[PDB]
Protein backbone atom coordinates (compact mmCIF):
# COMPACT_ATOMS: atom_id res chain seq x y z
CA UNK A 1 0.00 0.00 0.00
CA UNK A 2 3.23 2.32 -1.08
CA UNK A 3 1.93 5.88 -1.92
CA UNK A 4 3.30 8.79 -3.45
CA UNK A 5 2.39 12.25 -3.34
CA UNK A 6 3.01 15.45 -5.80
CA UNK A 7 2.12 18.66 -4.58
CA UNK A 8 2.84 22.53 -4.99
CA UNK A 9 1.79 25.30 -7.35
CA UNK A 10 -0.04 24.27 -10.68
CA UNK A 11 0.77 27.87 -11.88
CA UNK A 12 3.67 29.96 -11.49
CA UNK A 13 5.59 32.52 -13.01
CA UNK A 14 8.57 33.02 -15.29
CA UNK A 15 12.20 33.69 -13.93
CA UNK A 16 10.53 32.53 -10.40
CA UNK A 17 11.65 28.93 -8.38
CA UNK A 18 9.62 26.17 -9.46
CA UNK A 19 8.72 23.77 -6.77
CA UNK A 20 7.26 20.52 -5.73
CA UNK A 21 7.32 18.27 -3.23
CA UNK A 22 6.64 14.49 -2.99
CA UNK A 23 5.39 12.61 0.47
CA UNK A 24 5.64 9.25 0.87
CA UNK A 25 3.81 6.78 2.82
CA UNK A 26 3.83 3.51 3.67
CA UNK A 27 7.65 3.30 2.66
CA UNK A 28 11.24 3.92 3.61
CA UNK A 29 12.93 7.16 2.98
CA UNK A 30 15.90 5.09 2.61
CA UNK A 31 14.65 2.12 0.42
CA UNK A 32 14.44 3.55 -3.42
CA UNK A 33 16.01 6.54 -4.87
CA UNK A 34 13.79 9.60 -5.18
CA UNK A 35 12.98 11.00 -8.59
CA UNK A 36 11.56 14.00 -10.16
CA UNK A 37 10.50 13.25 -14.18
CA UNK A 38 8.71 15.41 -16.46
CA UNK A 39 6.64 14.85 -20.00
CA UNK A 40 6.20 18.79 -21.83
CA UNK A 41 2.60 18.34 -23.48
CA UNK A 42 3.98 16.89 -26.78
CA UNK A 43 7.17 15.89 -26.18
CA UNK A 44 8.53 12.73 -24.43
CA UNK A 45 9.68 11.91 -20.93
CA UNK A 46 12.20 14.16 -19.18
CA UNK A 47 13.92 12.06 -16.35
CA UNK A 48 14.87 15.63 -14.33
CA UNK A 49 17.06 13.87 -11.61
CA UNK A 50 17.43 11.53 -8.40
CA UNK A 51 18.46 11.96 -4.85
CA UNK A 52 19.49 9.85 -1.99
CA UNK A 53 17.93 10.30 1.20
CA UNK A 54 21.76 10.78 2.57
CA UNK A 55 22.18 14.03 -0.09
CA UNK A 56 23.55 11.91 -3.09
CA UNK A 57 22.61 13.91 -5.99
CA UNK A 58 22.86 13.18 -9.20
CA UNK A 59 21.19 15.55 -12.33
CA UNK A 60 20.30 15.24 -16.05
CA UNK A 61 22.89 17.48 -17.55
CA UNK A 62 19.87 19.27 -19.51
CA UNK A 63 19.58 20.62 -16.54
CA UNK A 64 21.80 20.99 -14.10
CA UNK A 65 22.67 24.11 -14.06
CA UNK A 66 18.93 25.04 -12.37
CA UNK A 67 17.72 22.18 -10.09
CA UNK A 68 18.28 21.75 -6.73
CA UNK A 69 16.66 18.82 -5.66
CA UNK A 70 16.01 17.90 -1.63
CA UNK A 71 15.22 15.26 0.99
CA UNK A 72 13.27 16.10 4.56
CA UNK A 73 13.64 12.40 6.63
CA UNK A 74 11.67 13.93 9.27
CA UNK A 75 8.74 14.75 7.09
CA UNK A 76 9.69 12.14 5.01
CA UNK A 77 9.72 14.04 1.61
CA UNK A 78 11.77 15.32 -0.77
CA UNK A 79 11.76 18.31 -3.13
CA UNK A 80 12.88 19.54 -6.67
CA UNK A 81 13.25 23.41 -7.04
CA UNK A 82 13.57 24.79 -11.11
CA UNK A 83 14.89 28.19 -11.31
CA UNK A 84 15.38 29.84 -14.40
CA UNK A 85 11.64 28.45 -15.74
CA UNK A 86 10.38 29.33 -19.33
CA UNK A 87 7.00 28.50 -20.98
CA UNK A 88 9.46 25.72 -22.31
CA UNK A 89 9.08 23.96 -18.58
CA UNK A 90 5.32 23.90 -18.51
CA UNK A 91 5.06 20.16 -18.34
CA UNK A 92 3.62 17.25 -16.64
CA UNK A 93 5.92 16.50 -13.25
CA UNK A 94 5.95 12.84 -11.30
CA UNK A 95 7.88 11.69 -7.67
CA UNK A 96 8.94 8.18 -8.31
CA UNK A 97 11.36 5.96 -6.15
CA UNK A 98 13.63 4.45 -8.58
CA UNK A 99 15.03 0.92 -8.02
CA UNK A 100 18.43 1.72 -9.17
CA UNK A 101 19.64 -1.79 -8.24
CA UNK A 102 16.68 -4.14 -9.45
CA UNK A 103 16.80 -5.06 -5.30
CA UNK A 104 13.02 -4.86 -4.72
CA UNK A 105 10.16 -7.04 -6.02
CA UNK A 106 7.39 -5.00 -7.23
CA UNK A 107 9.96 -2.72 -9.20
CA UNK A 108 9.80 1.06 -9.42
CA UNK A 109 6.89 2.95 -7.83
CA UNK A 110 5.41 5.70 -8.90
CA UNK A 111 3.19 8.81 -8.01
CA UNK A 112 0.08 10.48 -9.58
CA UNK A 113 1.63 13.26 -11.48
CA UNK A 114 0.89 16.76 -11.84
CA UNK A 115 0.77 19.15 -14.89
CA UNK A 116 2.70 22.36 -13.62
CA UNK A 117 2.00 25.34 -16.58
CA UNK A 118 3.83 28.53 -16.01
CA UNK A 119 2.43 31.94 -17.10
CA UNK A 120 4.60 34.50 -18.55
CA UNK A 121 2.81 38.30 -18.89
CA UNK A 122 5.60 39.23 -21.63
CA UNK A 123 5.55 39.52 -25.14
CA UNK A 124 7.82 39.32 -28.24
CA UNK A 125 7.45 40.22 -31.73
CA UNK A 126 7.72 37.41 -34.24
CA UNK A 127 10.94 37.46 -37.00
CA UNK A 128 9.23 36.27 -40.47
CA UNK A 129 11.72 35.22 -43.37
CA UNK A 130 10.19 33.91 -46.81
CA UNK A 131 10.18 30.15 -47.65
CA UNK A 132 11.20 30.63 -51.55
CA UNK A 133 9.85 28.24 -53.94
CA UNK A 134 13.16 27.47 -56.14
CA UNK A 135 11.01 26.58 -59.55
CA UNK A 136 10.04 23.32 -59.65
CA UNK A 137 7.79 23.20 -63.00
CA UNK A 138 4.99 20.77 -62.12
CA UNK A 139 2.03 22.96 -58.52
CA UNK A 140 4.98 24.06 -56.72
CA UNK A 141 5.14 25.62 -52.55
CA UNK A 142 5.96 28.74 -50.87
CA UNK A 143 5.58 29.85 -47.44
CA UNK A 144 6.34 32.09 -44.60
CA UNK A 145 8.78 31.04 -41.35
CA UNK A 146 7.04 33.07 -38.19
CA UNK A 147 10.06 32.36 -35.74
CA UNK A 148 10.57 33.53 -31.94
CA UNK A 149 7.20 34.95 -30.36
CA UNK A 150 6.23 34.51 -26.90
CA UNK A 151 2.55 34.51 -26.56
CA UNK A 152 0.53 31.91 -28.56
CA UNK A 153 -1.54 33.25 -31.10
CA UNK A 154 -0.42 34.50 -33.98
CA UNK A 155 -2.91 34.05 -37.74
CA UNK A 156 -1.52 34.07 -41.10
CA UNK A 157 -3.58 35.41 -43.92
CA UNK A 158 -2.09 35.24 -47.32
CA UNK A 159 -2.87 38.05 -49.85
CA UNK A 160 -5.28 39.86 -47.04
CA UNK A 161 -7.78 36.92 -47.27
CA UNK A 162 -7.64 36.61 -51.25
CA UNK A 163 -5.63 33.35 -51.14
CA UNK A 164 -7.72 30.52 -49.64
CA UNK A 165 -7.57 27.23 -51.50
CA UNK A 166 -3.74 25.31 -51.03
CA UNK A 167 -3.16 27.28 -47.69
CA UNK A 168 -1.86 25.14 -44.70
CA UNK A 169 -0.60 26.29 -42.11
CA UNK A 170 1.78 24.10 -39.80
CA UNK A 171 1.52 24.45 -36.08
CA UNK A 172 3.55 26.17 -34.11
CA UNK A 173 6.43 24.63 -31.82
CA UNK A 174 7.80 25.54 -28.23
CA UNK A 175 11.30 25.60 -28.69
CA UNK A 176 13.43 24.68 -25.24
CA UNK A 177 14.13 28.82 -25.69
CA UNK A 178 10.60 29.10 -23.99
CA UNK A 179 9.46 31.03 -27.76
CA UNK A 180 7.23 29.69 -30.60
CA UNK A 181 7.59 29.24 -34.23
CA UNK A 182 5.42 28.06 -37.02
CA UNK A 183 5.57 27.75 -41.05
CA UNK A 184 2.45 28.43 -43.42
CA UNK A 185 3.01 27.08 -46.90
CA UNK A 186 0.62 27.69 -49.93
CA UNK A 187 1.01 25.47 -53.23
CA UNK A 188 0.28 27.34 -56.02
CA UNK A 189 0.63 26.42 -59.56
CA UNK A 190 4.41 26.70 -61.03
CA UNK A 191 3.09 28.57 -64.29
CA UNK A 192 1.77 31.66 -61.99
CA UNK A 193 5.21 32.12 -60.16
CA UNK A 194 6.15 34.54 -62.24
CA UNK A 195 2.90 36.53 -62.70
CA UNK A 196 1.14 36.30 -59.58
CA UNK A 197 2.42 37.79 -56.41
CA UNK A 198 2.21 36.17 -53.28
CA UNK A 199 2.55 38.09 -49.64
CA UNK A 200 2.06 36.65 -46.63
CA UNK A 201 0.15 39.09 -43.91
CA UNK A 202 1.13 37.45 -40.05
CA UNK A 203 -0.57 38.85 -37.23
CA UNK A 204 1.16 38.92 -33.63
CA UNK A 205 -1.58 40.78 -31.33
CA UNK A 206 -0.14 40.40 -27.96
CA UNK A 207 3.10 42.31 -28.94
CA UNK A 208 1.24 44.59 -31.97
CA UNK A 209 3.07 43.56 -34.69
CA UNK A 210 1.49 43.07 -38.24
CA UNK A 211 4.21 42.19 -41.05
CA UNK A 212 3.51 41.42 -45.37
CA UNK A 213 6.46 39.47 -46.88
CA UNK A 214 6.19 39.63 -49.95
CA UNK A 215 7.17 35.63 -51.49
CA UNK A 216 9.01 35.78 -54.59
CA UNK A 217 11.20 32.84 -55.78
CA UNK B 1 23.01 10.61 -22.38
CA UNK B 2 23.19 7.70 -25.09
CA UNK B 3 19.85 7.64 -25.78
CA UNK B 4 17.58 4.57 -26.33
CA UNK B 5 15.88 4.57 -29.60
CA UNK B 6 12.47 3.23 -30.06
CA UNK B 7 10.13 2.86 -33.82
CA UNK B 8 8.00 5.63 -33.73
CA UNK B 9 4.68 3.85 -34.34
CA UNK B 10 3.46 0.64 -34.01
CA UNK B 11 -0.32 -0.52 -35.07
CA UNK B 12 -2.46 -3.28 -35.67
CA UNK B 13 -6.19 -4.19 -36.10
CA UNK B 14 -7.88 -5.07 -32.55
CA UNK B 15 -6.99 -8.64 -31.10
CA UNK B 16 -3.24 -8.75 -33.16
CA UNK B 17 0.11 -8.80 -31.48
CA UNK B 18 2.11 -5.87 -31.40
CA UNK B 19 6.17 -5.70 -30.28
CA UNK B 20 7.82 -2.68 -29.74
CA UNK B 21 11.75 -2.17 -29.82
CA UNK B 22 14.42 -0.72 -28.26
CA UNK B 23 17.97 -0.33 -29.09
CA UNK B 24 20.43 0.70 -26.46
CA UNK B 25 24.04 1.43 -25.87
CA UNK B 26 26.76 -1.13 -23.98
CA UNK B 27 26.29 1.02 -20.67
CA UNK B 28 22.84 1.14 -20.59
CA UNK B 29 20.95 -2.13 -21.99
CA UNK B 30 24.31 -4.29 -21.64
CA UNK B 31 24.76 -3.34 -17.85
CA UNK B 32 21.31 -2.72 -16.39
CA UNK B 33 17.27 -3.80 -16.39
CA UNK B 34 15.08 -2.70 -18.75
CA UNK B 35 11.12 -1.19 -17.76
CA UNK B 36 8.51 -0.13 -19.83
CA UNK B 37 6.03 2.65 -19.30
CA UNK B 38 2.36 3.07 -20.44
CA UNK B 39 2.42 7.08 -20.90
CA UNK B 40 -1.34 8.40 -20.95
CA UNK B 41 -2.33 12.24 -21.44
CA UNK B 42 -2.67 14.31 -18.03
CA UNK B 43 -1.33 11.22 -15.90
CA UNK B 44 1.78 9.77 -14.75
CA UNK B 45 3.23 6.74 -16.45
CA UNK B 46 1.78 3.61 -16.14
CA UNK B 47 4.62 1.03 -14.94
CA UNK B 48 4.30 -2.05 -17.30
CA UNK B 49 7.45 -4.13 -17.02
CA UNK B 50 10.59 -3.96 -14.86
CA UNK B 51 13.46 -6.47 -14.59
CA UNK B 52 13.38 -8.16 -18.14
CA UNK B 53 9.46 -9.53 -17.94
CA UNK B 54 8.53 -9.33 -14.78
CA UNK B 55 5.12 -6.98 -14.37
CA UNK B 56 3.27 -5.94 -11.04
CA UNK B 57 0.17 -7.23 -9.95
CA UNK B 58 -2.75 -5.28 -12.07
CA UNK B 59 -0.76 -5.35 -15.45
CA UNK B 60 -2.77 -7.99 -17.64
CA UNK B 61 -0.91 -10.96 -19.16
CA UNK B 62 -0.90 -10.09 -22.95
CA UNK B 63 1.79 -7.93 -22.04
CA UNK B 64 5.55 -9.18 -21.82
CA UNK B 65 8.96 -7.92 -22.31
CA UNK B 66 12.65 -9.54 -23.06
CA UNK B 67 15.92 -7.76 -23.28
CA UNK B 68 19.01 -9.53 -25.51
CA UNK B 69 22.50 -8.32 -25.72
CA UNK B 70 21.63 -4.94 -26.40
CA UNK B 71 17.96 -4.64 -27.36
CA UNK B 72 14.58 -5.30 -25.34
CA UNK B 73 11.19 -5.52 -27.04
CA UNK B 74 7.47 -5.58 -25.49
CA UNK B 75 4.69 -7.13 -26.80
CA UNK B 76 1.17 -5.90 -26.76
CA UNK B 77 -0.97 -9.52 -28.01
CA UNK B 78 -4.50 -9.39 -28.54
CA UNK B 79 -4.52 -5.54 -29.27
CA UNK B 80 -7.28 -3.34 -27.37
CA UNK B 81 -8.99 -0.07 -27.84
CA UNK B 82 -7.93 0.54 -24.45
CA UNK B 83 -4.22 0.47 -25.59
CA UNK B 84 -3.93 3.36 -27.14
CA UNK B 85 -0.87 5.14 -25.56
CA UNK B 86 2.55 6.04 -25.68
CA UNK B 87 5.43 3.06 -25.04
CA UNK B 88 8.65 4.08 -23.26
CA UNK B 89 11.26 1.90 -22.41
CA UNK B 90 13.62 3.41 -19.49
CA UNK B 91 17.09 1.96 -18.23
CA UNK B 92 19.92 3.10 -15.87
CA UNK B 93 23.02 4.29 -17.84
CA UNK B 94 26.60 3.92 -16.11
CA UNK B 95 27.48 7.36 -17.53
CA UNK B 96 29.03 10.04 -15.82
CA UNK B 97 27.39 9.97 -11.98
CA UNK B 98 24.43 7.86 -13.27
CA UNK B 99 21.69 8.61 -16.19
CA UNK B 100 18.37 7.58 -16.10
CA UNK B 101 18.03 7.34 -19.84
CA UNK B 102 14.38 6.94 -21.66
CA UNK B 103 13.25 5.68 -25.07
CA UNK B 104 11.99 8.11 -27.82
CA UNK B 105 8.72 6.50 -27.02
CA UNK B 106 6.44 4.46 -29.26
CA UNK B 107 2.86 5.42 -30.30
CA UNK B 108 0.63 2.63 -30.55
CA UNK B 109 -2.63 3.23 -32.63
CA UNK B 110 -5.98 0.94 -33.15
CA UNK B 111 -6.36 0.89 -37.21
CA UNK B 112 -9.41 3.66 -37.97
CA UNK B 113 -8.29 3.37 -41.78
CA UNK B 114 -5.35 2.48 -43.98
CA UNK B 115 -1.77 3.54 -43.10
CA UNK B 116 -0.65 6.67 -45.07
CA UNK B 117 2.98 7.42 -46.00
CA UNK B 118 4.39 10.89 -45.06
CA UNK B 119 5.08 13.37 -47.75
CA UNK B 120 7.91 16.10 -46.94
CA UNK B 121 9.41 18.83 -47.93
CA UNK B 122 12.38 20.72 -47.07
CA UNK B 123 13.16 24.47 -46.66
CA UNK B 124 16.78 25.51 -47.22
CA UNK B 125 17.40 28.96 -44.95
CA UNK B 126 16.35 31.97 -46.62
CA UNK B 127 18.88 34.58 -47.68
CA UNK B 128 17.15 37.57 -45.24
CA UNK B 129 17.77 35.19 -42.75
CA UNK B 130 21.87 34.40 -43.41
CA UNK B 131 22.01 37.84 -43.02
CA UNK B 132 20.20 38.84 -39.78
CA UNK B 133 22.81 36.28 -38.62
CA UNK B 134 21.16 33.62 -38.17
CA UNK B 135 19.95 29.85 -39.80
CA UNK B 136 16.80 27.28 -39.77
CA UNK B 137 16.24 24.40 -41.79
CA UNK B 138 12.19 23.50 -42.47
CA UNK B 139 11.31 19.56 -42.08
CA UNK B 140 7.32 19.82 -43.41
CA UNK B 141 5.84 16.42 -42.57
CA UNK B 142 1.78 15.94 -43.83
CA UNK B 143 -0.51 13.23 -44.79
CA UNK B 144 0.52 10.35 -42.90
CA UNK B 145 -1.41 7.67 -40.26
CA UNK B 146 -1.03 6.45 -37.60
CA UNK B 147 -0.19 10.18 -36.05
CA UNK B 148 3.66 9.47 -35.20
CA UNK B 149 6.46 9.87 -37.10
CA UNK B 150 11.16 9.82 -36.30
CA UNK B 151 12.56 13.08 -37.87
CA UNK B 152 15.99 12.87 -37.20
CA UNK B 153 18.68 15.39 -39.16
CA UNK B 154 22.13 14.32 -40.78
CA UNK B 155 25.11 17.07 -42.04
CA UNK B 156 27.25 15.18 -44.15
CA UNK B 157 25.47 12.12 -43.59
CA UNK B 158 26.66 12.02 -39.81
CA UNK B 159 23.68 13.00 -37.09
CA UNK B 160 23.31 16.00 -35.38
CA UNK B 161 23.64 16.77 -32.05
CA UNK B 162 21.22 19.74 -31.20
CA UNK B 163 19.41 22.22 -32.90
CA UNK B 164 16.55 20.21 -33.87
CA UNK B 165 12.50 21.25 -32.23
CA UNK B 166 9.75 19.33 -33.41
CA UNK B 167 5.87 19.33 -33.06
CA UNK B 168 3.66 16.79 -32.22
CA UNK B 169 1.91 15.34 -34.89
CA UNK B 170 -1.74 16.61 -35.19
CA UNK B 171 -4.63 16.08 -36.99
CA UNK B 172 -5.53 18.00 -40.43
CA UNK B 173 -8.98 17.62 -42.14
CA UNK B 174 -8.59 14.74 -43.57
CA UNK B 175 -7.92 12.61 -40.71
CA UNK B 176 -4.42 12.20 -41.48
CA UNK B 177 -1.63 13.72 -39.85
CA UNK B 178 1.15 16.62 -39.95
CA UNK B 179 4.00 18.26 -37.93
CA UNK B 180 7.06 20.03 -38.47
CA UNK B 181 10.54 20.12 -37.53
CA UNK B 182 13.39 22.96 -37.67
CA UNK B 183 16.97 22.78 -37.66
CA UNK B 184 18.49 26.03 -36.00
CA UNK B 185 22.10 26.56 -37.31
CA UNK B 186 24.60 29.63 -37.07
CA UNK B 187 25.80 30.83 -40.53
CA UNK B 188 29.41 29.50 -40.69
CA UNK B 189 27.74 26.16 -40.04
CA UNK B 190 25.43 25.98 -42.87
CA UNK B 191 27.87 27.54 -45.61
CA UNK B 192 30.53 24.81 -43.81
CA UNK B 193 29.11 21.41 -44.22
CA UNK B 194 28.45 19.79 -47.98
CA UNK B 195 24.84 19.45 -47.24
CA UNK B 196 21.83 18.69 -44.51
CA UNK B 197 19.07 16.05 -44.28
CA UNK B 198 15.67 15.79 -43.25
CA UNK B 199 15.05 12.24 -42.59
CA UNK B 200 11.32 11.06 -41.70
CA UNK B 201 10.67 7.62 -40.00
CA UNK B 202 7.13 6.02 -40.17
CA UNK B 203 5.56 2.39 -39.82
CA UNK B 204 8.64 0.71 -41.91
CA UNK B 205 8.99 3.62 -44.50
CA UNK B 206 11.98 6.48 -44.36
CA UNK B 207 11.73 9.40 -46.83
CA UNK B 208 14.53 11.64 -46.83
CA UNK B 209 15.10 14.93 -48.64
CA UNK B 210 18.61 17.28 -48.45
CA UNK B 211 19.39 20.68 -49.30
CA UNK B 212 22.96 22.25 -49.74
CA UNK B 213 23.86 25.78 -49.71
CA UNK B 214 25.33 25.59 -53.37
Amino acid sequence: QVHLQESGPGLVRPSETLSLTCTVSDGSISSYYWSWIRQPPGKGLEWIGSIYYTGSTNYNPSLKSRVTMSVDTSKNQFSLRLNSVTAADTAMYYCAGLDRYSWNEGGDHWGQGILVSVSSASTKGPSVFPLAPSSKSTTAALGCLVKDYFPEPVTVSWNSGALTSGVHTFPAVLQSSGLYSLSSVVTVPSSSLGTQTYICNVNHKPSNTKVDKKVEP
Amino acid sequence: QPVLTQPPSASGTPGQRVSISCSGSRSNLGKNTVNWYQQLPGTAPKLLIYNHSRRPSGVPERFSGSKSGTSASLAISGLQSEDEADYFCAAWDDSLNGLYVFGTGTKVTVLRQPKAAPSVTLFPPSSEELQANKATLVCLISDFYPGAVTVAWKADSSPVKAGVETTTPSKQSNNKYAASSYLSLTPEQWKSHRSYSCQVTHEGSTVEKTVAPT
